[PDB]
Order: C-alpha cells, then sequence, then structure tokens
C-alpha cells in the first residue's frame, strides 16, 4: 500500500494489542500457539 | 479498508481491546485481528516480542 495512514493506523493497533497484555490474550495468544513460538525463537526473525 | 486495510478495525479492533479482554476476553479480537494481515503478523511478533522479554528460556 502506501504505508501512511495504513502505517500509523497499523502502529497504534498493534501497540494496543500487544501494550504488555490484556486477561483474555493469553487464549488469543495460545489459540496462535504464540508462547510456542516464544521457543521456537520467532520474536527474533525478521519474518 | 483498502488502502489501510484496518480503518474499520481502527474502530472495532480498538474499542475491541479498549474495553478490556474480560468482557472482551473471547475470539472477537482474533475474529477482527485476521482483517489486516500486517496487524495480525505485528500482533503475533510484538506478542512473541513480549513474552521473550519476559520468559524467553533460551531465545
Amino acid at each position: 500500500e502506501g504505508q501512511s495512514d495504513e502505517r500509523a493506523l497499523l502502529d497504534q493497533l498493534h501497540t494496543l494489542l500487544s501494550n504488555t497484555d490484556a486477561t483474555g490474550l493469553e487464549e488469543i495468544d495460545r489459540a496462535l500457539g504464540i508462547p510456542e513460538l516464544v521457543n521456537q525463537g520467532q520474536a527474533l526473525e525478521p519474518k | 479498508p483498502n488502502r489501510s486495510i484496518s480503518p474499520s478495525a481502527l474502530q472495532d479492533l480498538l474499542r475491541t481491546l479498549k474495553s478490556p479482554s474480560s468482557p472482551q476476553q473471547q475470539q472477537q479480537v482474533l475474529n477482527i485481528l485476521k482483517s489486516n494481515p500486517q496487524l495480525m503478523a505485528a500482533f503475533i511478533k510484538q506478542r512473541t516480542a513480549k513474552y521473550v522479554a519476559n520468559q524467553p528460556g533460551m531465545q
């Protein structure tokens, strides 16, 4: 796209959605295997 | 939701977590999450990043 308003609204939205945590976000994370993706090192990958 | 892919979720995924994940505990996050694929990947990335910054084990 032209990542301008798309960038700025993506940035604030991923900031909300990862602001530390949220009490049902634990399920949303395990529903996406994220606590396993941690030990896989996915946080450290450029993709 | 075409130029920017999330400009609707800018209201609804935003209010889906601005209204806390207690009454918002369900997959209603996950159902709006999927709409902007870069937001979904940025969520998964920064979710994983927040975790390795808390509980890395070996990563």
